[PDB]
């Protein structure tokens, strides 16, 4: 409760005070005579004038508390440079103080100074100073300019073959860049030839662990298959054969998951595309723009042949979504014929076979021979026919009736685990609440809900699903229910959360780095959907502006695929 | 102040003014007069201009100087709501607070009230 | 929604509720009574609307045209009653909707009038007294030509934007040009000042009506046992929003008969004092200078006064003060609509859900038309009320007291003196006037109307939804009147 305010001009005042103390000729506490030269200066000012001097002679060791301090490898050039930097308050290199500084920094045992000299040489590297640049790189080899040096060596391998800079250039960075497949390149024909020429001499074109360090199967094999066919035999050709069968397995994409088919990167977010938007905005969402964290905005790009699916299902099963049909009659029914599946692992999309029964807005788990749906229902009304949705196989077969009569219910795999809280007989609230887990396909015993509350907003609290309060007409008004009931078997204790202002009825479930975000909602008072998106964190106990989607839709499916080049470049 | 620290002194003065109790009223004006700070006087003047309504009911208005109060009222910067409140404050400044809760002698500070700015019926 | 649709849906609800019982309750032939329900669709539209355009000489020699309107909703009772509004926001839809409301307004309180409304598209602040004089004279003459001013046809009344000053002009301009040969020429218009034939107690009519309407419902055990009141004298607190004529009068009477006014609001900032506010002091303060800002012994309350804790709420202000958002956040127990539709139908279901009693505006503020009816009767009678009976009643009371005194003295031998009346009775005898009779009639009318509304609501199995009960009662009365003729 004290606080501390620091001015931004205090550095100038400190420098002026140090200069005044130095020019006063008094307040001297440390006297050192080296090489017969006697000078008067402040110890603090001298330490602050340089960078490594403060860490060397003022480290609090035994030598820092002695009348005489022993310095080895310190030449007159270093002292002159320190004095010039202190007087001019400038730290930069020139055409007459580049080689000398690098030469004098080798014996100074200063890694920061060597790295700065190497960076300055790289920033002032020309054809006439190749030897000096190579010497500076060999002296320091900074971890920040290593990638740039490796890229320069690779891009000019023809000149680097006879140049001494190749031996002093980094080797691990070049090898990593060569095996990398996400590097920015305008073409894959001249670039491939240049990479081949850089990696191996032209004579070869016309044990070593580094040779096996390249993960050919991990990289893009589509363009390297021709090169590998003519190359020597390797055990990396099995992945190409395995991926060939994946082209004709669009329906079984989630089932055809492989150990080498892991999801590249963790760029998971919310894209304002898909779904059916009826309220509060009467505008159809069509712009498929991906938000760029570096840019902070979802810049528009050429969304040519973008996957446009309306009222599609939302599921998270190993980054692969499988759904049949689509129904959003609660927020306004809208017939659609386009079905799309988000499969970022395969980086491709295809039109799945439409099932006979439009059952969606449920929990889909990648288990067994096919995805199983809990009972089923029509678009907006319950039906006496019970069947299982199999969009992958397009097989309409009768299934056994479910233990609990649920039609157009809401369910999702929270944190990779299927869970259900309370229930609702469609759009009409009921009195009996039963929790049936879609994953187990059975009515598992759970704690009975004392209060008939359902269709509430669920967020990620204590790394588990939690429903607190609610908004419905069962309480007689638009108030907040004081009783909060949450079932956390893994946690073992109730997770306290703030009441959800907007109910979440059959909405899309999205996980973005363990940060739950809610778009749209149910607003009984307004007689329509929610025109604004609000996130109410329990710990924060405040309302903060989160990522605002372009369209305020409810239950809009999120598609993850290959982004456009313009969108990727931001 | 002796250390020539404007920010810390100003922050301390603002904190004291914002946390000044009624029982420590005499500890504010005397401190401002003794310290002669370039910022404490302005803070005290702002507090007076913002809490003159509260001070009129209490005895702080009587303790405050009459000339300074009249000078502050004369400037077109004080926050007022109605001319009746201004007249009551002028009477409290120019007469005993207990007596109000004497118009025989027309004080000079009474002329500071803008007669045309008052309500026609009230005037 | 707007006002027209809001008042139009109420009639549809009332007719739909009434028809089922009305088919058999009035049957006296081939079960064709269902086809007789065209009577209900006759009541909906206004019979006649007229638009005017007349010139004015102006004070600078220029010429201008002025548009005016007048509507007549129902003709089932020959004399029509309505107001005249001077505003630039007037329109034909507004005047016809107001006339439609006025018909049921009169029907609820057993006033044998029709329904009308007039509006002149003019801004009074832009004209001096002479221009307003000319406007009123020309408008009255134009209305008289077509037959919308006659004492036995149509009777205007003052609105919020007009006063008795304009009606004084209307009366003598009608009584000297067209109705010169009419003995009842001065009865054409009500609301005029006393000197030309006004009535006493006309100023405090609406406040008295509001207070009597509240009292008639705050003394019913059956209705207040639903929430729990122990009512009538439990020092129940109330807040008044809007300090106009009706709010001031009703608040004074409520305070006089044992109520505490906690907060008073207006368009600008409000005040609050849990100790209560003296009506006379507040009225004097407001009369002294403008609004009630800076009232002594009144804390300047901040926030929505409509949600303030109280027992009785009096929204006497502009339309739709209470909405869906405000409805669940209020703490009042009884809502007394003192203006024209303070609440929206979307928020009425909210109040009904949480059993909050809402006294309809159609019934609460009928004192203005009741006293207008009394003034019309006085103008027809050519004599002030009670002039020929006060001395007779005083002598009769004195004779009764003397007789009981003598008879009591006869048995007990000393001489007892029961002849002396109480102080209140003596003051009532000494200062008898017309205002007493007017107030008595107003109270009787309000009490009878409240009893009828309660019995109708009980009969059609309605709960606290008194608005529908009042509308059903008015529609049933109009149907009964209109059926037995055609």
């Amino acid at each position: 409760v004290n606080n501390t305010y620091r001015s931004a001009q205090h550095s100038q005042a400190l420098l002026r005070g140090l200069l005044a103390l130095r020019d006063s000729g008094i307040l001297f506490d440390v006297v050192l005579v080296v090489e017969g030269r006697h000078i008067e200066a402040h110890r603090i000012l001298l330490a602050a004038s340089c960078d490594y001097f403060r860490g060397m002679f003022a480290g609090g060791l035994k030598e820092m508390e002695q009348e005489e301090v022993l310095i080895h490898g310190v030449s007159y050039n270093a002292m002159c440079q320190i004095l010039h930097f202190i007087y001019t308050s400038e730290l930069e290199l020139s055409l007459s103080n580049v080689q000398e500084t690098l030469v004098a920094a080798c014996q100074l045992q200063i890694p920061e100074i060597i790295h700065f000299c190497c960076d300055f040489l790289m920033s002032w590297v020309d054809e006439e100073n190749i030897l000096d640049v190579y010497r500076l790189a060999e002296l320091f080899d900074l971890s920040r300019l290593t990638e740039q040096l490796d890229t320069y060596i690779l891009k000019n391998f023809v000149a680097f073959s006879r140049t001494d800079k190749y031996r002093q250039l980094p080797l691990e960075k070049v090898y990593s860049l060569l095996s990398s497949n996400r590097l920015e390149v305008s073409c894959e024909t001249e670039v491939y030839e240049g990479a081949l020429l850089y990696h191996y001499s032209l004579e070869q074109v016309q044990p070593p662990k580094l040779l096996e360090t390249v993960r050919f199967p991990l990289m893009e094999a589509e363009v390297l298959q021709r090169l590998h066919d003519k190359l020597d035999p390797s055990p990396l050709r099995d992945t190409v054969a395995s991926a060939l069968m994946y082209h004709r397995n669009e329906s079984l994409q989630p089932s055809l998951q492989s150990p080498q088919t892991e999801l590249r990167s963790d760029f998971q977010c919310v894209v304002g595309f898909g779904g059916i938007h009826s309220t509060p905005s009467t505008v159809l969402s069509d712009q498929a723009k991906y938000l760029n964290p570096l840019l902070g905005e979802w810049k528009h790009f050429t969304a040519s042949l973008a996957p446009r699916m309306s009222n599609q299902g939302i599921a998270v099963l190993n980054n692969f979504v499988y759904l049949i049909g689509g129904d959003n009659n609660v927020q306004g029914f809208r017939a659609e014929s386009r079905c799309w599946r988000y499969d970022p692992r395969h980086n491709r999309w295809f039109q799945i076979q439409s099932l006979q029964q439009e059952h969606a807005d449920l929990s889909v788990c990648v288990v067994g021979r096919y995805i199983y749906a809990v009972a089923g229902r029509d678009y907006h009304n319950d039906l006496n026919a019970v069947e299982r949705y199999d969009p992958a196989t397009n097989s309409w077969a009768y299934v056994a009736p479910l233990k609990r009569e649920v039609y157009a219910h809401a369910g999702a795999t929270l944190e990779g685990k299927m869970y259900i809280t309370c229930g609702r007989r469609g759009e009409d609230y009921l009195k009996e609440t039963h929790c049936y887990d879609p994953g187990s396909n059975t009515w598992h015993t759970l704690a009975d809900g004392p209060v008939r509350r359902a269709w509430h907003g669920m967020a990620t609290l204590l790394n588990k699903l939690y429903v607190i309060g609610g908004s419905n007409n069962d309480a007689g008004y638009r108030r907040d229910v004081h009783q909060v009931a949450c079932y956390s078997c893994t946690s073992g204790q109730w997770s306290s959360v703030c009441p959800l202002p907007a109910g979440h009825g059959e909405p899309g479930i999205a996980v973005l780095d363990n940060r739950i975000y809610v778009l749209g909602g149910r607003s009984h008072n307004r007689g329509s959907r929610t025109g604004y998106v609000h996130i109410y964190d329990v710990e924060k106990d405040c309302w903060e502006e989160g990522p605002q989607l372009d369209n305020s839709i409810s239950g809009l499916a999120a598609c993850v695929l290959t982004l456009p080049r313009s969108l990727l470049l931001e | 102040c002796q250390l020539q620290i404007p920010e810390i002194i100003h922050f301390c003065c603002d904190f004291l003014m914002s946390w000044v109790d009624e029982e420590n009223i005499l500890d504010v004006y005397r401190l401002a007069e003794l310290f002669d700070l370039s910022r404490l006087t302005e803070q005290l003047d702002t507090y007076i201009l913002k809490n003159f309504v509260a001070f009129s009911r209490t005895d702080k208005y009587r303790q405050l100087p009459l000339e300074k109060v009249y000078s502050l009222l004369s400037s077109n910067r004080l926050e007022v709501s109605c001319e009746t409140e201004v007249y009551e404050g002028a009477l409290l400044y120019h007469y005993s607070l207990e007596q109000v809760q004497s118009l025989h002698e027309p004080p000079k500070l009474l002329e500071t009230v803008r007669f045309p700015l008052m309500e026609a019926e009230v005037l | 929604p707007n006002f027209f649709k809001m008042v139009e849906g109420f009639f549809d609800r009332g007719a739909s509720i009434v028809e089922d019982k009305l088919v058999e309750d009035l049957r006296t032939e081939e079960q064709k009574r269902n086809r007789v329900r065209g009577i209900l669709r006759i009541i909906k539209p206004c019979n006649h609307v007229l638009s005017l355009s007349f010139p004015i000489r102006r004070d600078d020699g220029s010429w201008e045209v002025i548009e005016g309107y007048r509507a007549q909703h129902s003709q089932h009772r020959t004399p029509c009653k309505g107001g005249i509004r001077y505003s630039t926001d007037v329109s034909v839809d507004e005047v016809k909707a107001l006339a439609s409301l006025m018909t049921y307004k009169c029907a609820v309180v057993d006033v044998p009038f029709g329904g009308a409304k007039a509006g002149v598209k003019i801004n009074p602040k832009n004209y001096t007294d002479n221009e307003l004089e000319k406007i009123t004279r020309r408008f009255t003459m134009e209305l008289a030509k077509k037959g919308f001013i006659g004492p036995g046809i149509d009777v205007p009344a003052p609105d919020m934007s007009t006063g008795e000053r304009e009606m004084s002009w209307i009366a003598d301009t009608y009584a000297s040009t067209i109705g010169h040969y009419d003995i009842n020429a001065h009865a054409c218009v009500t609301g005029k000042p006393i000197s030309q034939g006004g009535i006493h107690g006309r100023i405090s009519a609406t406040g008295r009506g509001v207070f009597h309407g509240i009292e008639n419902f705050i003394n019913e055990a059956s209705y207040m046992s639903i929430l729990g009141m122990t009512p009538g004298f439990g020092d129940k607190t109330f807040v008044v929003q809007g300090f106009g004529n009706v709010g001031l009068h009703s608040m004074r009477y409520l305070h006089r008969f044992g109520a505490k006014c906690i907060a008073v609001g207006e368009s600008d900032g409000s005040i609050w004092n849990p100790d209560g506010i003296d009506p006379k002091e507040l009225e004097d303060f407001k009369l002294q200078h403008g609004s009630i800002l800076g009232f002594p012994k009144a804390k300047p309350y901040e926030g929505s006064i409509l949600e303030a804790d109280c027992d009785i709420l009096i929204p006497a202000a502009s339309e739709k003060q209470l909405t869906k958002s405000n409805a669940p956040r209020v703490k009042a127990k009884i809502i007394a609509e003192g203006a024209n539709g303070p609440t929206t139908p979307e928020a009425d279901k909210i109040f009904l859900e949480r059993n909050i009693m809402v006294i309809p505006d159609l019934y609460l503020n009928a004192g203005g038309v009741t006293v207008s009816y009394f003034e019309w009767l006085k103008n027809l009678n050519h004599v002030s009320y009670g002039r020929l009976t006060f001395k007779y009643e005083r002598d009769s009371n004195y004779h009764l007291l003397m007789s009981v005194q003598e008879s009591l003295e006869r048995k007990f031998g000393g001489g007892t003196i029961p002849i002396v009346p109480t102080a209140e009775f003596q003051d009532r005898i000494s200062g008898a006037s017309e205002k007493d009779i007017v107030h008595s009639g107003l109270a009787y009318t309000m009490e009878r109307s409240a009893r009828q509304i309660m019995r109708t609501a009980m009969k059609y199995n309605l709960g606290l939804d008194l608005r529908t009960a009042a509308y059903v009662n008015a529609i049933e009365k109009v149907f009964k009147v209109y059926n037995e003729a055609g």
